[PDB]
RNA sequence: AUUUUACCAAUUAAGAAGAAUAUUAUAAUAAUGGGUGUCUUAUAUUUUAAAUAAAUAUUUAAAUUCCGUGUAGUAAAUUUAUUAUUUGUAUUAUUUAUAUAAUAGGUGUAUUAUAUUUAAAUUUUAAAUUUGUUGUUUUAUAUUUAGAUACAUAUUUAUAGAUUAAUAUAUUUAAAUAAUAUUUUAAAAUUUAUUGAAAAAUAAAUAUAGUAAGAUUAUUUUAGUAAAUAUUUAUUUUUCUUUGUA
RNA sequence: CUAUAUUCUUUG
């Protein structure tokens, strides 16, 4: 029985332990907004 | 009430206020944004799993709380945080003696100086300029609003104008 | 309510079952005190006494002060009427028959004779209409 | 101004509906103050002229809950002015209403407590223990 | 308010007495095998729940969970039968039901010699 | 057969009964009925289910008959009964006969008891009445002892 | 020749990830106020009070301003009870979208009446409203779509009261024991709780509207016009013929 | 309708 929803992202350590959960969250939400691998956009407003 | 109304054929669930209330997130990326001051539960709470486990780890006693050593205070002054990043076309092959930084913007003027000293030995550094610009904002091609994080740009005035050199 | 409807997305009031009228509202007492039906099944008078009395009884005659003293059917119209209120508990229930003016027997039994009440020992079997317990003899309502 | 077509008006309808944080700050008791009350009714021993540590005063002692204190000792006879905070420690730490779902439907009436308003889970068995109490006495 | 309580168990089979107005008249093979789990998940739902309730506000009452109190609790020490009419147990319940069948088998055993014989 | 449909809200009483209004007891889905019998063509009957029908339905059809022919019923044997003991018990399901023999178990605690059921009211035909005019009231008693009991309120 | 008279016509199958973790009811196990782009501080983060309520109840009697008001423990902690994102797209049912257009070079006439080709003849827009029954008023540009609730039925277990004001009385024939519903849209108003200025706005209700009104969804039909009319139903009451009476 | 009339009879 799921202990979490199944929609819910997996932010944690493959050991399980929740120490550094906060770090990571922030690193995925830094990167949704400039991903690394990020290609030539497509679009007329462009962040330069 | 002179007549009372027939409430009796009612169940019992409350109605949706008819002026209803937005959603408290800030929708608006633009220039003219606005840090909201009110702190809600989720902001302390999650200070809480930050700094020590809240749920299940016990709480360590205030002295350490409020000590140079406590971890995030720790880790900040022997593990430092900053992303401070040069424009290149300031420095690219022309001779400038001021070249342009981005900063987060928590930093100030003589903290780019220690940093630009203790890291990176630049010894010469006249004086700062700062400016606070708000990050670039960009649609991609659904159309997602997205905002790059807001920096500060550092004209840094040196003695000796610098150049780095593009072989071509 | 249609799928793009903001009036039907924002929930607003659930509405309820509506509670039911007294079985027997229709009955009302300013008949019960004026007349009482007699009758064969099939037909029924209601059955009045005359008012002509109480303001001037002396100087007139006694045959038309004592033509006042007979039960007599009330008129067809009126009879309809007053019974076109007892007929409205069923509609359409054709094989029916209208509820008289005084509750009979069966019609108290009724009420307590259904397989909904046969576990109550309360109101079985007539209660209400019986005079009360003896109360035990230091029973006191404070 | 909140009324306009510009955007610090359109944030200002929207930020402004998020919700503080709440603590239940319980009123303050400036003219009794319970912490100096360990200090009445004490013997002086006098050599040192400080308090003999009367080892009676400890079980009489009545216990006065607050927030930034654990709780405080106070001589039982003075007890009585500080009824109130007694009833603030007791109750639930929010507004009832956020907290009054406990009280509406019926299993959560049997199961939580709502003596002087603290809702608070009474003891209640897991199914394995409803199971093997109900089993050993072969019913 | 009086929703009958008593006839809850009076049915002889376990989907009996219950309001079931969420239904169809074709049952498929899984919505048929769903409405044999809703019925007895309806009886042990409501049989465990009014078991636990007891058993924990008999135990909050500061009493064992049968209701069984001290008075009692020393009867039993002493030897005495603590009830008047000490009705079947379990046990009991069970080895009725499987000395029946342990006849019917035996029975079915001779009876098909019996018909044996005969055809 | 069916069991009889009770409903609680026949006025309007109960008015959070979200429901039907009508029968708060429908007969169950896996019963016998007219649409599964029209729609399955072969009916498979075990004689379990023979017996059940048949010992369900004898007094249902017993009732049904006139006056006249239900008097020779006992004299034609129809009626014969194994509770009073006239012939050898009959043929029951595996829990009826569970049943049966959890009672002739379950006999033997009411002997001794005034209240049992299998010899109830023993003391009738011995009994005296007597009816006290202070306030109503008519008390057994037997032996000079009151035997009778005063309902509590 | 410079030139083939003027006039006269529709009604379209739809090319395609441009409709699904879709809408509605349904789960009697969670629930201190959900807020992401978050992040010291709380002198400044207090909501409590015996009443009808986020707690919502199995009959027709009696009695009470005579005329709108009414049923009491069903079992005593017993199983009507405020449920909920997957261990079945949760199950069962229920509803569902106006992006998209080659269409045809002429059948009736050619001095004025209006579809049926032999020419003519014949034609006042419907609904509601009016009861001195109209000459008056209101609605309708068109296409498509939304749009309104009196159960036309009762097969064996089975049984049915009249009467008095009252106490009483007792010559004396039936019976398929169930109730839950009752068009539709509209005022000027009222009442409650907020905001603002020196009654107005915002938020809640289903007030009432046959002399204010307007709508009300399915042709080819099978008995007439208190008193009338309408629905269901009843009587073979005498003559030479005839007659809808109840 | 409410009061005064309380036997078969009587008021406003
Ligand atoms: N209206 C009534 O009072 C009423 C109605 C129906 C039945 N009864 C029966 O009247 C009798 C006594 O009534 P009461 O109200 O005066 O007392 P009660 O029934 O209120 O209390 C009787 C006490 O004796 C117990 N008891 C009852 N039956 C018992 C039994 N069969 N064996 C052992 N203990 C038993 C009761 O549970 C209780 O402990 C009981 O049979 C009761 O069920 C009374
Ligand atoms: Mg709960
Ligand atoms: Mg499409
Ligand atoms: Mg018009
Ligand atoms: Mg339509």
């Amino acid at each position: 029985q799921r202990k979490l929803p199944k929609h819910f992202p997996v932010v944690q350590a493959s050991d399980g332990s929740s120490l550094l959960r906060e770090e990571t969250i922030a690193c995925m939400e830094r990167e949704r907004r400039l991903p690394h691998n990020m290609g030539k956009l497509y679009s007329y407003h462009r962040p330069y | 009430i002179h007549k009372g109304w027939r409430t009796w054929e009612y169940q019992h669930t409350r109605p949706d206020p008819r002026p209803f209330p937005d959603p408290p997130v800030n929708d608006y990326f633009g220039r003219s944004r606005i840090w909201n001051p009110i702190a809600c539960k989720l902001g302390y709470v999650r200070k809480k799993a930050d700094e020590w486990g809240w749920p299940n780890k016990p709480p360590p006693p205030t002295g350490l709380r409020h000590s140079q050593e406590f971890f995030p205070f720790f880790f900040e002054r022997y593990f430092p945080d900053a992303e401070v990043r040069l424009l290149l076309d300031s420095v690219l092959n022309n001779e400038t003696k001021r070249p342009v930084f981005q900063i987060p913007c928590s930093m100030s003027k003589v903290e780019l100086v220690n940093y630009l000293k203790n890291i990176y030995g630049i010894d010469n550094v006249v004086r700062v300029e700062v400016r606070n610009r708000r990050g670039r904002r960009y649609k991609n091609e659904v159309g997602e609003i997205k905002m790059m994080d807001d920096y500060k740009v550092a004209v840094v005035e040196l003695d000796t104008p610098v150049s780095v050199e593009l072989k071509q | 309510p249609k799928m793009g409807c903001e009036e039907i997305t924002r929930k607003a009031r659930r509405v309820q079952l509506q509670p039911t009228e007294y079985l027997a509202q229709h009955r009302m007492q300013v008949w019960q005190l004026r007349f009482k039906e007699m009758g064969p099944p099939f037909s029924r008078v209601w059955v009045a006494l005359g008012g002509k009395m109480r303001r001037r009884r002396v100087g007139r005659q006694v045959d038309v002060k004592d033509m006042r003293y007979y039960w007599r059917p009330i008129e067809p119209q009126y009879q309809r009427l007053y019974m076109s209120r007892l007929r409205i508990r069923d509609h359409s229930n054709k094989l029916r028959q209208p509820m008289r003016l005084r509750a009979t027997n069966a019609d108290i039994g009724s009420g307590s004779s259904s397989i909904e009440w046969e576990r109550a020992s309360n109101r079985k079997y007539g209660a209400m209409l019986a005079p009360p317990k003896r109360q035990d003899f230091e029973f006191r309502v404070v | 101004f909140k009324q306009g077509q510009g955007m610090f008006s359109h944030q200002l309808k929207r930020l402004l509906q998020k919700k503080s944080i709440h603590r239940y700050n319980w009123d303050p008791l400036p003219m009794y103050d319970p912490r100096k009350l360990v200090h009445a009714s004490r013997h002086m021993d006098v050599e040192t002229w400080r308090e003999v540590p009367d080892p009676h005063w400890d079980e009489r002692s009545y216990l006065v809950p607050d927030q930034m204190f654990y709780n405080i000792p106070v001589p039982p006879e003075y007890k009585d002015a500080y009824w109130w905070r007694e009833l603030q420690a007791r109750r639930v730490q929010c507004p009832v209403e956020w907290v009054s779902h406990r009280m509406y439907n019926k299993g959560d009436r049997q199961r939580y407590d709502f003596q002087d308003l603290a809702f608070r889970k009474k003891f209640e068995f897991s199914y394995e223990e409803v199971v093997k109490n109900a089993k050993d006495m072969r019913s | 308010g009086f929703t009958m309580k008593y006839k809850k168990g009076t049915g002889l089979w376990d989907e009996d007495h219950v309001n079931d107005y969420k239904t169809n008249r074709y049952l498929s093979a899984r919505a048929t095998m769903r409405w044999y789990q809703e019925m007895e998940r309806h009886q042990t739902r409501n049989s465990l729940n009014a078991r636990r309730a007891t058993q924990s506000h008999n135990n909050n009452r500061g009493l064992h969970h049968t209701g069984r109190g001290a008075f009692e609790r020393e009867l039993e020490r002493r030897g005495v039968q603590v009830e008047k009419y000490p009705l079947t147990t379990t046990t009991g319940t069970m080895r009725v039901a499987e000395l029946v069948i342990l006849r019917r088998m035996e029975l079915e055993k001779r009876a098909e010699e019996a018909l044996a014989e005969q055809r | 057969l069916c069991d009889e449909q009770y409903d609680y809200n026949k006025t309007a009483a109960k008015q959070r009964m979200k429901g039907p209004k009508g029968a708060k007891n429908p007969i169950p889905i896996n019963r016998f009925n007219a649409y599964d019998a029209m729609k399955h063509d072969r009916l498979v009957i075990t004689e379990g289910a023979l017996m059940q029908l048949e010992d369900e339905l004898y007094e249902h059809k017993l009732q049904i008959l006139p006056p006249h022919i239900r008097n020779q019923l006992p004299e034609y044997g129809y009626l014969d009964s194994e509770a009073l003991g006239d012939c050898v018990p009959s043929l029951k399901t595996i829990q009826m006969e569970a049943a049966a023999r959890t009672e002739e178990a379950e006999s033997d605690m009411y002997k001794s008891f005034i209240d049992n059921p299998y010899n109830p009211w023993k003391d009738n035909m011995d009994a005296s009445y007597a009816v006290d005019g202070a306030d109503g009231t008519v008390q057994k008693f037997v032996d000079g002892k009151k035997v009778s009991w005063s309902m509590l309120s």
